[PDB]
């Protein structure tokens, strides 16, 4: 009887928000993301494009327990340079990157097929 | 500037005992100019050294010549002349413990200063006029430099 | 700071599995995209289930249960549908979910084997996976004087709800064949069979060690349980992982412009 | 009772593969041939076939309470 | 007069101070300290506790029978 | 070292010596405490009624 | 520890130049060595020791010395070394009759 | 039930407040099962952390002042280590010595007393581990362990 429905994990109620941004006080340009309903799959693909930044000091994430359906992506960077558009040019360069991936795989998928 | 330690050393012998532990060994080295020892624990993964092998330490204070009492923080950025752009093998570390070969009356004749990278441990033993600038509870840098 | 270029080649392609090889990304992209081929990509499958009537062995839970897990031929018609949750529909509509029948009574004195041939889809497009000498899903077994009549409806969800919407079998993954980076470290590497991508000789166990590599070259072998065309499959979890980003994104642009 | 519809572990269609498997048994098939003749590779997907016991059989060999 | 008991709160005067003063909040009882917006009559009695100005004495009972009061403020808190 | 006898020497230390003891089945503490050449000081009996 | 360990260990020994410079400032030395009060207090308090010395050995016949005290000195004082930078390589600040006072 | 009966259970026996014993002055609660066995593992000597990896396990501290240590090792790539992180986790300014538990009885009557070959003499001083490998000694629930002296 107590166990939570299985779509309670993607699923979004009225008023919640899918992502909320808190700045961080104990340190000069940093920046904590809460994301409600995701998991790894995409916490992980955020964090390692992050790293790859030349201008950003921290990027890391977490879920806070596994029964609960959150993530805390936090984010500092060096001071010229906001973790907001820090955290957005990680998202707009990982989207670019997947759909070049996409575009090349369907072009080997129709040369594998009499090519 | 700012350089508490230089000298040319060579490894007279690898971990004697058998290796502990399968990434760092520990190798004892002799000095040619100053005539003082070393007891240096090292990575093998990253930094690989065989026995007979000639190298040179420049124990500093800090990595600029300004001589800049920097942070103790990690810093990536930084356009700054850093001393280690000149080395190969660069630790940090504090020294945690001095010595001495004093008594009651008479002073020092021979220091050791050990010294802990992150759980690395060094002992430098030699005589009391060249390990001066050690105080314990100090941070360090470790610049090695393999020389042919 | 930007996007690096992938590449792809596919070294096996059948209507049971694909195999191909993915160069020049990171490690996290691999591993997302693995998982996102078992847990979110749509598909089809039977998820509302009246019975009429039920004289079997099996009681009506367990013949409902075995019904959720006999996978639908929804190769091109899942893209068109909606979620049942989405569409404005009050009641069962066919822009948003599949209807099914079965009325099996056993009469003769030879046992009678309800398979999923006995399905019958009100679309001619998504029906059971033999669609096209191989024998059928078992439902149930019947006695003479035993039948079972029950009405089903068919909705979209993907893994992440329940194990019955993950269209793969098996997902293998590998990267780094020969231990190079040495994210494993074998005791005993004799002892260690060699992987199929390795390239080494009979004598040498493992690679030598580089510390300045990267994970690169991962190796995919995904393998449908027969709903989705393997092929079909990755170029659907592509996209959804690109559509899922795409809404993050406008979900913080809005939030930044309206901070 | 009755043959799983998907392998546990692996999610392989196994639910068809219970009638072929007795009947390559009839023919001196082993079980280590019958089972890779079905294309069963993974032992995750071998142990459902090679321990499953059907007792549907010994059910239907009651009287139904109806007719 | 004469007070020969430890000058400090021992740990159950203060647990049972605590409590039989929360209990006064929750009853509208006047509050000692400009409190700041907090709800819990818990806080705002750790709030006086630590404020050093709980309108409570304690009488503390030796064993001959006779008996020694403290004000809250004349003892020094433990914690 | 609780059961050894333990002296103090003329530096100061705490020598541990080894001497003889006895120990036995029965308890009469009295008849065996007023006898000659036993130590009336150490000799304790595991029963405390006695 | 022994009679001639425990004197080597707890007497203030005034009587040295070097050696009492060797860890005292100079301003504390000549107070040490001239002040006949001070001489007179330090040879008390070791007498004071030594008499607790005779208690403790009366008191634990065993010779094991490990015992269950409230707060832990040796502890304490090394806590005091790290938070002060004591350094112990110059000669001390304290002055011995602050130590006893 | 009741105000009064919550605040003198809250202010008497919380789980915090009885982490030591009067039975016999040693701490009751300790690290037990797999954290003892991955401290151990995770403090040997030989133990280095990339600098993904690092601030992977940052974001599980709560008390840390977000402050990136410098690296044990600089240069040839950054590297920490598993001493150099498991500091951060110790609060304060905490100083205590421990042995391991295969410390050899030789090793300090010797040369090297200070400077252990096999990593067995555990040090903590000004809050940070220095030297030695954390196990049962050092983190159960024996006297003197570094829970008990951090309470
Ligand atoms: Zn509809
Ligand atoms: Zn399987």
């Amino acid at each position: 009887m107590n166990a939570p429905p299985a779509f309670e994990s993607f699923l979004l109620f009225e008023g919640e928000k899918k992502i909320t941004i808190n700045k961080d006080t104990k340190v000069p340009n940093a920046c904590l993301f809460t994301i409600n309903k995701e998991d790894h799959t995409l916490g992980n693909i955020i964090k390692s494009q992050l790293l790859k930044d030349p201008q950003v000091l921290f990027a890391g994430y977490k879920v806070p327990h596994p029964l609960e359906h959150k993530i805390i992506i936090r984010v500092q960077t060096t001071p010229d340079y906001s973790p907001q558009e820090a955290f957005t040019n990680a998202i707009t360069d990982l989207i670019s990157e997947l759909s070049l991936l996409e575009e090349r795989f369907r072009v080997a998928i129709k040369d594998k097929q009499e090519g | 500037a700012g350089i508490l330690f230089e000298d040319i050393f060579d490894v007279k012998d690898i971990d004697p005992e058998g290796k502990k532990f399968d990434r760092v060994s520990r190798l004892h080295c002799e000095s040619e100019s100053f005539k003082m020892d070393l007891i240096l624990d090292v990575n093998i993964q990253i930094y690989p050294v065989d026995l007979g092998d000639k190298f040179r330490l420049v124990i500093a204070s800090t990595l600029y010549e300004d001589g800049t009492l920097d942070d103790g923080e990690y810093n990536p950025t930084d356009d700054r002349p850093s001393r280690a752009d000149q080395f190969e093998y660069v630790m940090y570390g504090k020294v945690y413990r001095i010595e001495g070969d004093e008594t009651s009356t008479e002073a020092a004749t021979r220091l050791s200063a050990y010294v802990s990278y992150g759980g690395l441990l060094m002992r430098l033993q030699g005589d009391a006029n060249n390990l001066h600038g050690f105080e314990v509870d100090s941070r360090v840098y470790l610049l090695m430099k393999k020389l042919a | 700071p930007y996007a690096n270029q992938p590449t792809v080649r596919i070294t096996e392609l059948t209507d049971e599995n694909v195999k191909f090889i993915i160069e020049n990304t990171d490690l996290a992209v691999a591993n997302s995209i693995r998982r996102v081929f078992i847990a979110e990509v749509p598909i089809i499958a039977i998820d509302w289930v009246q019975i009429d009537a039920n004289s079997s062995v099996l009681h009506d839970e367990f013949i409902a249960h075995r019904l959720g897990l006999i996978p639908l031929i929804s190769d091109d018609i899942v893209d068109k549908l909606q979620y049942s949750r989405d569409c404005t529909c009050e009641e069962f509509c066919p822009e948003c979910s599949v209807e099914f029948t079965l009325d099996v009574r056993c009469n003769e004195d030879q046992t009678r084997h309800v398979t999923s041939r006995d399905l019958i889809s009100n679309s001619p497009r998504v029906i059971p996976v033999t669609s096209r000498e191989q024998d059928d899903i078992l439902i149930v077994k019947l006695r003479k004087g035993q039948e079972l009549r029950l009405r089903a409806y068919a909705k979209k969800g993907f893994g992440k709800e329940h194990a019955k919407w993950n269209p793969t079998a098996g997902v293998a993954f590998e990267y780094d064949p020969d231990n190079a980076l040495r994210h494993t470290v074998y005791p005993k590497p004799e002892e260690w069979p060699k992987s199929e991508y390795s390239e080494l000789d009979e004598d040498e166990s493992q690679a030598p060690y580089d510390p300045n590599g990267k994970p690169e070259r991962f190796y995919y072998n995904v393998e449908s349980c027969g709903s989705l065309r393997p092929e079909t499959i990755v170029l659907s979890a592509l996209s959804g992982l690109k559509k899922k980003l795409s809404d993050l994104q406008t979900q913080l642009s809005h939030e930044i412009q309206s901070d | 009772m009755i043959i799983p519809v998907r392998c546990f572990t692996c999610g392989k269609i196994v639910g068809n593969k219970w009638e072929a498997y007795l009947g390559l048994l009839q023919a001196e098939y082993t079980e280590g041939d019958a089972l890779d003749a079905l294309g069963l590779k993974r032992y995750c997907c071998r142990r459902m076939l090679l321990a499953h016991v059907d007792l549907i059989e010994k059910l239907l060999n009651y009287a139904p309470l109806e007719k | 007069q004469k007070r020969i008991t430890t000058p400090y709160m021992t740990k159950y005067e203060r647990a049972r101070v605590l409590g039989t003063r929360a209990l006064q909040i929750a009853m509208c009882a006047p509050v000692m300290v400009e409190l700041e917006g907090e709800t819990d009559p818990l806080l705002i009695a750790m709030k006086e506790l630590k404020a050093r100005k709980i309108p409570i004495i304690i009488r503390r009972y030796l064993p001959d029978g006779s008996y020694e009061d403290w004000g809250v403020d004349e003892l020094i808190i433990t914690d | 070292d609780n059961k050894k006898k333990i002296i103090i020497t003329e530096d100061g230390e705490f020598k541990a010596l080894q001497e003889w003891i006895l120990e036995t089945d029965g308890v009469s503490l009295m008849r065996v405490l007023s006898e000659k050449d036993v130590d009336p000081v150490r000799t304790t009996s595991n029963d405390i009624v006695e | 520890p022994s009679n001639k360990a425990f004197e080597k260990k707890f007497r203030f020994d005034y009587t040295n130049e070097r050696a009492l410079r060797r860890t005292l400032q100079e301003d504390l030395v000549k107070d040490v060595l001239s002040n006949a009060h001070i001489q007179n207090e330090l040879e008390r308090e070791f007498e004071r020791m030594r008499e607790d010395r005779e208690v403790l050995r009366v008191i634990f016949p065993t010779g094991d010395s490990k015992v269950v005290l409230p707060c832990n000195l040796l502890r304490m004082i090394w806590n005091a070394q790290k938070i002060f930078h004591i350094n112990p390589r110059l000669p001390s600040d304290l002055h011995p009759i602050k130590v006893v006072e | 039930q009741s105000l009064e009966t919550r605040a003198e259970i809250q202010e008497l026996a919380m789980v915090p407040r009885m982490i030591v014993t009067p039975q016999s002055n040693r701490p009751v609660m300790g690290i037990v099962q797999d954290t003892l066995t991955a401290v151990r593992k995770f403090t040997k000597r030989d133990v280095f952390l990339e600098r993904g990896e690092v601030m992977n396990l940052l974001m599980f501290l709560s008390t840390w002042d977000g402050k990136v240590p410098q690296p044990a090792i600089l240069k040839p790539r950054p590297l920490w280590t598993g001493k150099q992180i498991f500091s951060l986790i110790i609060p304060g300014h905490i100083n205590c010595i421990r042995t391991h538990s295969t410390h050899p009885d030789d090793e300090d009557s010797g040369p090297y007393k200070h400077i252990s070959p096999g990593d067995t003499k555990v040090v903590v001083e000004n809050g940070e581990l220095i030297m030695g490998i954390l196990c049962k000694k050092s983190l159960g629930t024996s006297a003197g362990s570094l829970v008990h002296i951090s309470y």
